[PDB]
């Protein structure tokens, strides 16, 4: 028999000026799955179903969980509960974001920012599209590993202090790493205009190499290292 | 709906709501490279304040540097209080110096992996101490 | 009612669902200059297609030389001849064009030494119509194909003027005299009610695998479109044919790709034998889904299983070059660890046959148009389409072929796009709707919203899931099935005895996970009742009491000195199921399979045969 | 569209190595030239740096305009002062020297 405590951020938008408060729950860990989501689900099912959160895959590929657990941003479905009964787990919504309800942040801006980099392949001549597979050597292809696997979970950008103070105009690591993913895609023709789109104070340059992003990626990616690669490209490119 | 309209919509929705912003600094777990980052901010801000205060007092205050040095020899401080006032000036400087080097290695793209940040973090921290004590001893 | 804010929308088209199939349909319509709306209860990228691992089939001729007609043959065979050959012809032909579309879109396929799309071996695929041995036509992005597919599709979709109702919950269709007028949805964000009316409506809501206790499916795989169709009084085809993927992780039931076997991964029991060598001599470990899982689940019957409570098998990978395991199978390596604490390059993964895919769904044209059944005949339902796992053009038949669903998605996504593109014009007269329309959904919503019953949504869902698990598994008998039937029908009654707690408008996940249970019930009801009625062993459906394939002939011996069985006497036919919304009474009937391809000259019909690997 | 943002980024990195290199050189070669080029590098790099902190934290259009205007004034007086000190006083190399043997 093993009880664990969970301190969980709460807020009901329909409860007339309800104020954000922590609610604590208790879970027999022998009666629960290894991961934090398993507990989040178990309390939803048996204890309180007024608890509201985003989940889907429970396998860590949809990037639906993405919340603040014990100070760090990962995916609940992938983060395992600390067997240490002495520590009380503290579950929060993703930092410096608007809470719609409980652990549910308004991710609209995060998405709008992703749209803005135009995250798709672009050719100068698009007449011949649809009819032949494009050439790309494994060499040109290796340059994509650790970039394409991004889950758009928003753990990174939402851990970046620069994104906290300047989330509106600063694109943040997740988006920025993607713009780079398309920059180094051999099949893309618009590398110069992708860079030229980041010529302002805020879009790229609010990054001060804090490195929370890489430090927190639940997928073990290095958004920050890509941000520095963009920076080099920004300085050295022509026209 | 454009990306810009979407952003524009995001702000006008939320600023006219009663939604709370989720906690951040007050909850987010600090790490060695995170702390070493605001310290780069602080030390820089302090160092610039020092220099600003130096050139500004050179324009407003009467008497030369030599006048102010003798002015200081008044109620002359203990060797272990002139060294303290000496160490608390090279510490802000020597730190921001070594981490600034680290920031440039980074601009070059070298050593940006997490375990490399825990290595480059300690090495800067030690070099700070060794060069802060080294210089206040001169 | 009356107190709910009903907002109206007028479009040319509406796509319910933004998985692979949904997105392809959605910008496909926009691409063609149609004022399209998409409705999805998740963020497009969260959709289950994003979890897809193995790859996407097409006879591109990159590895060896290929013919899409061999792909055809494999598919129809694998379908155990419940598969409509007109659709299979369409799909397998459109495949190379479709994959090249995706690559051209930006999909970062793994590459060959020629800088072409890397393809690999997969379960039960051959060259030269089953003669030229194992074929390598499964196109992949290393290990995260669905993920990459969904992302590139989402990427592409930003380029067109489509309107995306993200986290909107489609409640029902808007129907008027057998004609689809649009949808009625819940804006999860504020809890408001939206009636979107369009001239055409595409339903791409994915599977309902979450009718079971253990499945590789997303928590959000709940047959919501399936049920909207059932609530319309429309038929649902072949819902009893449920795919049990051989290799899903023993614990949480996460998927380990079939690409493991495709790359040379072996399956081993407690005795140590490569049991997929005596169970299926020719194709071996890389055989059909139903045969492999049948063998696995049969191996546990013998007692030769591995584990603590004695209930799983071992997928082996360690003998493969670890370098190969790093390039081909990176995604499973994390999850094999994370969810099982297993090092892929050292120890064998613990796997178990678990629910994976729903070949059953809404009956469909090869054109994507939803079929009803009138006078023993097919009738196209005006203004209504379906595609992907939610659909049943039955390109997959009685057993879906590995790497064919992602293909299904994009092919027919495009089909629905084009069918509308050809059948009408943008700006065409969008049909009107009653001021009273959808009132039934809003009412059932409000009823569920304030429910003061005796049973928790969670508790009833668990009853359904464990019932289906013990009464509709890999092996079936009428005794267990009939008990399973009444079991489910009993639980259907309990839907007026359900307790909800959350009574808020904004993000009422309590309320929706109930609407989903409503939805899941309707699905499981038809699945189990369909399974009861079918008295044969075809594809995924295996009856202990009817071990044999009941066809119009006995295709084991030669067909001629032989009299053909009448329709309602053999079983080689599609199951159509309905249910009265109030009583939960499943009535059902049948329509014929299609054997004629789109052209006999280009692609020969393949007549039924003994199906074995 | 110019590449102004990326040039200003590089500009900074240049004065940084310039200022990094100027420290040993001020110890090894204490002179009046050193005294002036240290004054330039000190004030520029500091001005750009606080500029970063200004852009980061000073939300608003009125405030951002002022905070930069005063920062410019602060850096102008700081440079003029160090130039005055190098001309009509000890000079910064010698100033440190005098201050350190103390
Ligand atoms: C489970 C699984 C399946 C799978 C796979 C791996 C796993 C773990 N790997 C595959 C592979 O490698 N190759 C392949 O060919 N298939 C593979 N599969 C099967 C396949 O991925 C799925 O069957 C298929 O992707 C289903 O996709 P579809 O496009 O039909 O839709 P979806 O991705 O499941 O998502 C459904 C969308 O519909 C929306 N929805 C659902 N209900 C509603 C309501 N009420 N209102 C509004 N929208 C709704 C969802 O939001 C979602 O976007
Ligand atoms: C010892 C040599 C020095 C080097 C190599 C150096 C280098 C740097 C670098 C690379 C940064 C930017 C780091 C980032 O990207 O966030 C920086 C920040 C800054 N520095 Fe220095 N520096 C040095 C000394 C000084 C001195 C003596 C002052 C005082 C005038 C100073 C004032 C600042 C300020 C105000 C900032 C901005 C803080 C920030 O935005 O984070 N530096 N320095
Ligand atoms: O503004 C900042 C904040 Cl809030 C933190 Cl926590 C850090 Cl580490 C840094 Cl570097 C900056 Cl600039
Ligand atoms: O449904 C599929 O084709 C497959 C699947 O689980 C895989 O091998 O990734
Ligand atoms: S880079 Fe990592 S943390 Fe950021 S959105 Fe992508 S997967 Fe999430
Ligand atoms: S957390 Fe930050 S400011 Fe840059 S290195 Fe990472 S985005
Ligand atoms: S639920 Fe899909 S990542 Fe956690």
């Amino acid at each position: 028999p093993r009880i664990k405590k969970f301190a969980i951020y709460r807020w009901d938008p329909d409860k007339t000026g309800d104020k954000p408060h922590m609610q604590t729950y208790e879970i027999d860990l022998n009666n629960c799955g290894p991961m934090v989501l398993d507990a989040l689900i178990k309390i939803k099912n048996e204890i309180d179903s007024t608890l509201t959160f985003r989940r889907s895959c429970r396998e860590g590929i949809c990037g639906s969980c993405a919340m603040n657990i014990n100070g760090g941003n990962t995916l609940a479905c992938t983060r395992r509960i600390d067997t240490n009964l002495d520590k009380v787990s503290k579950i929060y919504p993703l930092p410096h974001m608007y809470v719609i309800k409980d652990l549910v942040p308004d991710l609209s801006n995060f998405y709008a920012q992703y749209k803005s980099i135009e995250p798709y392949l672009k050719k100068k001549d698009e007449s011949q599209e649809g009819k032949q597979q494009y050439l790309q050597s494994i060499e040109e292809r290796e340059k994509l590993d650790g970039l394409y696997e991004c889950i758009l979970c928003a753990c990174c950008s939402t851990s970046c202090p620069s994104y906290w103070w300047n989330g509106d105009k600063y694109l943040g690591p997740a988006v920025l790493m993607q713009a780079y993913r398309w920059m180094i895609d051999s099949r893309d023709d618009f590398t110069e205009e992708r860079l030229a789109k980041l010529q302002d104070p805020f879009s790229l340059y609010r990054c001060h190499t804090i490195m929370n992003c890489t430090g927190t990626c639940p997928k073990g990616l290095n958004p920050g290292k890509a941000i520095a690669e963009i920076k080099k490209m920004m300085a050295t490119y022509k026209e | 709906t454009t990306a810009k309209e979407e952003m524009e919509r995001f702000w006008n929705k939320n600023l006219g709501s009663n939604r709370p912003l989720s906690p951040h600094i007050t909850i987010y777990r600090w790490s060695l490279p995170m702390a070493m980052s605001i310290c780069h901010r602080g030390t820089g801000i302090a160092l610039s304040a020092g220099v600003s205060l130096f050139g500004l007092s050179a324009l407003l205050l009467p008497g030369n540097f030599e006048s102010h040095l003798e002015l200081v020899k008044s109620l002359c401080l203990g060797p272990t209080l002139i060294y303290t006032a000496k160490f608390g000036i090279v510490f802000p400087l020597m730190y921001h110096t070594w981490n600034g080097i680290r920031h440039l290695i980074w601009d070059l793209g070298k050593g940006l992996t997490i375990p490399q940040l825990t290595q480059s973090g300690v090495v800067v921290l030690i070099l700070t101490v060794l060069s802060s004590v080294g210089l206040a001893a001169m | 009612s009356t107190q709910y804010p009903v907002v109206d929308h007028e479009f040319d088209a509406v796509v319910v669902g933004a998985g692979g199939a949904g997105l392809r349909a959605a910008f496909g319509l926009s691409e063609a200059g149609f004022n399209t709306a998409c409705v999805t209860k998740l963020f497009p990228t969260r959709s289950h297609t994003v979890a897809a691992q193995g790859g996407i089939n097409a006879a591109l001729g990159n590895m060896e030389e290929d013919n899409w007609r061999w792909h055809f043959y494999d598919t129809v065979k694998g379908s155990d001849w419940l598969g409509d050959q007109d659709a299979i012809h369409y799909m397998t032909e459109q495949a190379p064009a479709s994959v090249v579309e995706l690559e051209n879109y930006g999909m970062p396929f793994s590459r060959t030494e020629d800088g072409k799309i890397y393809q690999r071996a997969f379960g039960g695929q051959s060259l030269k119509f089953g003669k030229g041995g194992q074929a390598h036509r499964c196109c992949c992005v290393a290990d995260r194909t669905g993920h990459s597919l969904l992302h590139t599709l989402y990427g592409r979709s930003l380029r067109y003027d489509t309107s995306y109702f993200v986290e909107y919950f489609a409640l029902d269709l808007l129907m008027e005299n057998g004609e689809c007028r649009g949808v009625i949805a819940l804006c999860i964000e504020d809890g408001s009610i939206h009636r979107i009316r369009a001239r055409n409506t595409v339903v791409a809501t994915g599977g309902y695998g979450r009718t079971y206790f253990s499945c590789t499916s997303a928590h959000t795989s709940t047959g919501d479109g399936t049920a909207m169709v059932t609530r319309a009084g429309l038929p649902c085809q072949d819902l009893e044919f449920v795919q049990f993927h051989p290799t899903g992780i023993y614990g949480a039931g996460c998927l380990i790709t079939e690409g493991c076997r495709g790359e040379g991964g072996i399956l081993i029991n407690s005795q140590g034998e490569r049991f997929m060598e005596r169970y299926a001599p020719v194709a071996k470990d890389l055989a059909s889904r139903d045969v492999v899982s049948r063998s696995m689940t049969l191996e546990i019957r013998e007692g030769r299983g591995c584990g603590p409570e004695k209930d799983h098998v071992y997928l082996q990978l360690h003998h493969l070059p670890p370098e190969q395991l790093a390039v081909r199978l990176p995604g499973i390596s994390e999850t094999a660890m994370i969810f099982a604490g297993v090092d892929v390059t050292k120890e064998p993964i613990p796997v178990l046959p678990t629910v994976h895919y729903n070949m059953g769904g809404i009956p469909t044209n090869y054109k994507g148009q939803v079929l009803r059944h009138v006078n023993g005949q097919d009738q196209v339902v005006p203004g209504l389409y379906a595609c992907g796992e939610a659909a049943c053009a039955s390109v997959h038949g009685a057993n879906r072929l590995g790497a064919n669903s992602l293909l299904d998605l994009v092919v027919f996504g495009r089909a629905c796009a084009l069918s509308i593109a050809e059948s009408c014009r943008p700006g065409d007269k969008v049909p009107s709707i009653k001021p009273n329309a959808g009132e039934e959904s809003v009412m059932n919503l409000d009823k569920l919203r304030f429910a003061n019953g005796t049973i928790r949504t969670s508790e009833l869902r668990l009853s359904m899931q464990k019932s289906m698990q013990s009464h509709a598994a890999v092996f079936r008998v009428g005794s267990v099935l009939q008990e399973g039937c009444e079991k489910i029908l009993r639980l259907y009654g309990d839907l007026q005895h359900l307790k909800t707690f959350d009574r808020g408008m904004v993000w009422n996940t309590d309320l929706v996970e109930t609407l989903e249970l409503q939805n899941l019930m309707l699905c499981a009801l038809q699945t189990i009742y369909g399974a009861e009625a079918r008295k044969e062993s075809r594809g995924a459906h295996a009856r202990e009491d009817f071990k044999e394939r009941v066809d119009e002939y006995d295709y084991s011996k030669p067909i001629q000195g032989q009299q053909k069985k009448p329709f309602q006497e053999h079983w080689r036919k599609h199951t159509l199921s309905y249910v009265d919304v109030k009583t939960g009474k499943v009535s059902l009937e049948y329509r014929p399979v299609i054997d004629k391809t789109l052209n006999e000259a280009d692609c020969a019909t393949v007549p039924p045969a003994i199906r074995s690997y | 569209s110019s590449k102004a943002a990326s040039l200003h980024w590089t500009g900074e990195r240049v004065v940084s190595v310039l200022l990094l290199g100027l420290l040993p050189a001020a110890y090894l070669n204490p002179c009046s030239a050193m005294d002036y080029s240290l004054a330039a590098a000190l004030t520029l790099h500091g001005h750009w740096g606080i500029g970063q902190v200004v852009t980061d934290y000073v939300r608003g259009d009125a405030l951002q305009k002022a905070a930069k205007a005063g920062l410019l004034a602060l850096s102008a007086f700081t440079f003029a002062g160090l130039c005055y000190f190098n001309y009509h006083d000890v000079g910064i190399c010698k100033a440190v020297a005098m201050l350190w043997k103390l």
